[PDB]
């Protein structure tokens, strides 16, 4: 019946009034005739959390909190968490403050928030490193709270798999501005890709020493989560392109949507409400008195707030009350420094990716040791398979290999295609990866198979060759003439000629 | 050069203790320097900010320094004022307070204390090891922050020297029937019980184990200070180990070493550079300090010597390091002070231990029951598996020199196939194993108890739901 | 491969080059103040280990 919504000033009430009656006007109305009331200030101070609070519980006794915020202090929302020892109300948290989620809760807390959770955040970090097929790990931590609990995940969700993800152990920077205890522990670093849940200013530190340590270098991998990266729009310099983080960066969502959402979630706690009860929790009588009890008699939503869906996106909830299916916009850097879109999550907890592999190309500023393969089907030299769920994409001989995949004939557009790969050519080259030593890169064919003379254009292995779509070619490929003409050749590899084949 | 300090307090004689110890920190250890302020608790939680506010940060405290309350055992909790901190950073030192959710340095920013939680109290029953010789551990556990905190300390400790803990138990607080989980209990080769609770919960269930005479000798009951308590001093057995951590209670000694603390605390922010002027209103600011770490880290890296209490250093979590323990026995309900410690040297007194069972000899928790229990999988010829007689016995037979067999009896399931209701029925059993167990029992002295798999098959790890979680079948 | 410390007092391509190292058996040919400088990094380096 009585829904407030406060926030700051950006985009107004009118058209947020409009998003009120347009609620009244979308779907499934609540038979409770909700009138809602938005109103706005700058301050983030308590004695206006106070009175204007106090205030909604003045006028009709409104029994729902909604608050998307534009400030930067983080307890502010837990601040509303002794409105939930006063008032005992449902709270939606939606930005800033009410979004920067470490917030562990009360057994009396009525706080559901759209931002980031430690499992979730792991979890997607994981997968991230599951497609992307990092399988050595740095595991970098210093000792803010939550991080022994980041290092728990990390050695339980490894053990809990059965890929393989193959570790170096914890190494933990200690305290700030040790600078040579750092250097102890950073130069024992001897991996390729690297995590670390740091703060913000200790990663300025860390990263100043990490280009002195030579680990900044460009085939290097850097993911971070929110902690860090945080506000987007503030760029500091001696971080490297190429970085990757997860957070909840509006650049597709509304503010609008979320405050109709939120609201629409309340009504859904109203209807169970009035589904399993028949009547409404009325409010407290105020805020100044302490008078007989706190009973919660007509058993407040934290059952009803269990399974709440609307409009085809599932909005439901865990017993810590976290979100079961929330955002998680996954970001990378590029080379003007901007914050771009990369990874998706809208789909039933699955990753969504452009698949723009290399893109770290020295901010920190030449390296040549990607290698360009593409190559064709034939037994056994190639064996190509697709991707099996075995826990993971990743097989004891096979290579991963971008093909493309046609829409139709229609849009020429193919789609890369990951897919398993075995033969000769594959572990001839495992081995010039243990002698030669350099990283090594693959694909396959679609314009012939090996070149043709198209009016003296080639096709295939050969056309790949010419105009420079790759450096390399292995193939079973038949050494002949106009083969040598255009390119050089190693030493032949195997044995062949023509033979001819009966019963 | 004008520093302002702030407190909260019951009694106003504690405020004269402010007001001299400012007084005795403008002596001790140089201009102007020092003025007190202090406003008491409310009997509300209501407007708590609007004091601090309008009061305390209007006069650009540095400090707020809050006691427990005047219910000493209440919700009563010091919340908020810590948060309107919060707002701007502040250091606030908890005084007396012993609730570890205020632990966290991420929800509760800058809050460190002079009386440690109960958390460290684990760490003693580790010192508990060194003179009384343990392997094996019952751990019981109130579903809190507090007591999952206790068992990660509990775990980090025991993995650092690794020594293994065999259960770990959960309860809601307020829950009355527990008696399977302390049966559960009994089943146990360990007799060393460690409780982490409230008051009324343990009542709970000190009283309710004594029923289930889990309180007799052979018996163990290590203990939180919560749980020496009143109504838990009242119906627990007596020659229980207990703890205090000492000078406990008299707020005064410690409010002059903090007090303290807090000067020499702001006389070394004085020698640092670039000192930044502190805020009045709450109206207008959301600006946080250049230098709420400096505070942090001054509070950090401190020395303090010559305290009523002796040395002051604090943890990486800043509470303090290595304070002075004690070890109680109620024997015949009068407590008997038992242990010393300064943070980890040991010293019994001479007064010696009843032990709250039996005699005063010092038992071992490593009792077995020498009935064993054995399963088999259906593989001939390792192992045969037939049906009894219509007495339900085995039948007599040779062997091929005619020896008589030795059988056993095994119960287990008639319908072994996946989807179908299962069957508890005694048959009888041929094999290697029962012989050499047999041999075994002979040597080694054990009762052998055979079951049959739940399942018949061997058993290996496979993903439940969800797709990550491993199990062994 | 010979990895050359090239002029004196670089102090951090000192550490470009000597984070370069991966070894077990090391080589120098040096002078006496040189090797101060290079095995007062060293210590910082974790190169000498025992």
């Amino acid at each position: 019946l009585n829904i407030a919504v406060m926030l700051g000033h950006s985009h107004d009430v009118t058209e947020r009034e409009l998003r009120t009656l347009w609620g009244p006007e979308q779907a499934a109305g609540l038979p409770l005739d909700v009138n809602v009331v938005a109103l706005l200030m700058n301050r983030t101070d308590p004695k206006s959390l106070i009175t204007h609070v106090c205030d909604l519980m003045s006028g009709a006794r409104i029994h729902g909190l909604v608050f998307g915020d534009d400030t930067d202090q983080e307890a502010v929302a837990q601040m509303l968490d002794f409105i939930s020892s006063h008032t005992f109300v449902p709270i939606l948290g939606i930005h800033g403050g009410a979004s920067m989620i470490m917030a562990d809760k009360d057994p009396t807390s009525t706080f559901f928030q759209f931002g980031a959770s430690i499992q979730q955040q792991a979890t997607v970090m994981l997968k991230i490193m599951q497609d992307y097929d990092w399988h050595v790990f740095s595991l970098v931590t210093t000792i803010f709270p939550g991080y022994r609990e980041f290092i728990s995940f990390v050695k339980t969700t490894v053990d809990n798999s059965f890929v393989g993800w193959d570790m170096q152990n914890v190494i933990t920077l200690d305290t700030s501005f040790e600078d040579a205890k750092t250097q102890v522990q950073l130069k024992k670093i001897h991996s390729s890709v690297i995590l670390l849940y740091c703060s913000k200013d200790e990663a300025v530190l860390i990263l100043s020493e990490a280009r002195s340590l030579g680990l900044t270098g460009y085939d290097f991998f850097w993911i971070v989560p929110s902690l860090v990266s945080g506000n987007t729009e503030l760029i500091p310099k001696e971080f490297p392109s190429g970085l990757i983080s997860v957070s909840y960066d509006d650049w597709d969502y509304s503010l609008e949507a979320r405050v109709r959402d939120g609201i629409g979630i309340l009504t859904t706690a109203a209807s169970s409400m009035l589904e399993k009860f028949s009547y409404i929790p009325e409010a407290k009588a105020s805020c100044y008195g302490q008078m007989e009890r706190p009973e919660v008699p007509m058993h407040t939503l934290h059952p009803f707030m269990v399974n709440v869906t609307w409009d085809g996106k599932d909005l439901s909830f865990t017993e810590e009350g976290y979100q079961v299916h929330p955002r998680l916009v996954v970001i990378v850097l590029n080379k003007d420094r901007e914050w771009e879109k990369v990874g998706k999550w809208e789909n039933h907890t699955l990753s969504l990716r452009h698949a723009v592999w290399p893109r770290y190309k020295s901010f920190s500023d030449p390296d040549d040791n990607h290698l360009s393969i593409v190559t064709l089907e034939e037994a056994p030299f190639v064996i190509v398979e697709d991707i099996d769920p075995l826990t993971e994409t990743c097989v004891r001989n096979t290579v991963p290999c971008r093909k493309f995949v046609k829409i139709n004939n229609s849009t020429n557009e193919g789609m890369n295609v990951k897919k398993c790969c075995k033969g000769f050519c594959i572990d001839i080259l495992k081995k010039l990866s243990r002698t030669v030593k350099f990283t090594y890169d693959l694909y396959l064919v679609t314009n012939g198979k090996h070149g043709k003379k198209v009016n003296n254009v080639w096709n295939g292995m050969i056309g790949e060759v010419v105009y420079q779509r790759a450096v390399m070619a292995v193939g079973s490929l038949t050494i002949n003439e106009e083969r040598s003409e255009v390119v050089d050749f190693s030493v032949p590899f195997v044995e062949t000629g023509i033979s001819v084949m009966v019963s | 050069k004008i520093v302002n300090i702030g407190a909260v307090l019951s009694t106003r004689k504690h405020e004269q203790m402010f007001r001299e110890a400012v007084n005795q920190a403008n002596k001790r250890h140089w201009k102007i320097q020092l003025n007190a302020t202090s406003v008491t608790h409310k009997p509300n939680a209501i407007q708590m900010a609007l004091s601090v506010c309008e009061d305390l940060i209007s006069s650009q405290v540095y400090a707020i320094l809050v006691s427990h309350p005047p219910t000493p055992n209440d919700h009563f909790t010091p919340t908020p004022v810590s948060y309107t901190a919060g707002f701007y950073r502040i250091p606030v030192l908890g005084l007396t307070t012993r609730m570890s959710i205020y632990s966290d340095k991420s929800i509760h920013l800058s809050f460190l204390r002079t009386v440690p939680p109960y958390s460290h109290q684990s760490s003693v029953w580790f010192e508990m090891m060194r003179v009384y010789s343990w392997n094996h551990i019952i751990l019981l556990v109130s579903d809190d922050h507090e007591g999952r905190a206790a068992q990660k300390r509990l775990e980090t400790l025991l993995e650092e020297r690794e020594s293994k803990a065999e259960k770990v138990l959960q309860f809601d607080p307020g829950t009355k029937n527990v008696t399977a989980l302390l049966m559960e209990a009994k089943e146990l080769e360990a007799r060393v019980i460690i409780l982490s609770a409230s008051e009324d919960d343990a009542a709970t269930v000190y009283r309710a184990a004594a029923m289930l005479n889990m309180t007799g000798s052979g018996y163990v009951w290590l203990v939180g200070e919560r749980e020496i308590s009143g109504n838990a001093l009242r119906y627990a057995p007596d020659g229980i180990l207990g703890l205090q951590l000492i000078n406990g209670k008299n707020e005064s000694a410690h409010i002059s070493d903090a007090v303290g603390v807090v000067a020499q605390a702001v006389h070394e922010l004085l020698e640092k550079e670039n000192i930044t002027d502190p805020p009045r209103g709450c109206v207008g600011n959301t600006n946080i300090w250049k230098t709420g770490p400096l505070f942090k880290r001054v509070l950090m890296s401190s020395k303090y010597a010559d305290g009523v209490t002796g040395r002051v250093e604090f943890n990486e979590d800043g509470d303090r390091k290595f304070a002075n323990y004690s070890i109680m026995n109620l024997q015949n309900r009068k407590l008997v002070q038992v242990g010393i410690y300064n943070g980890t040297h040991v010293i019994p007194n001479d007064r010696k231990i009843i032990w709250p069972g039996g005699e005063t000899e010092k038992p071992r928790g490593y009792q077995m029951s020498t009935r064993l229990k054995i399963v088999t999988i259906h593989q001939e010829p390792f192992v045969y598996v037939k049906p009894t007689l219509s007495d339900g016995t085995c039948k007599e037979e040779f062997t091929v020199n005619g020896d008589p067999v030795k059988k056993v009896i095994c119960t287990g399931p008639n319908d072994t196939s996946p989807g179908s209701p299962r069957h508890t029925v005694p048959q009888c059993c041929y094999g290697f194993c029962i012989d050499l167990l047999i041999k075994l029992a002979r040597t080694m002295n054990f009762t052998y108890e055979v079951h049959l798999v739940a399942d018949g098959k061997f058993g290996t790890q496979e993903r439940v739901n969800n797709s990550n979680k491993k199990e062994w079948n």
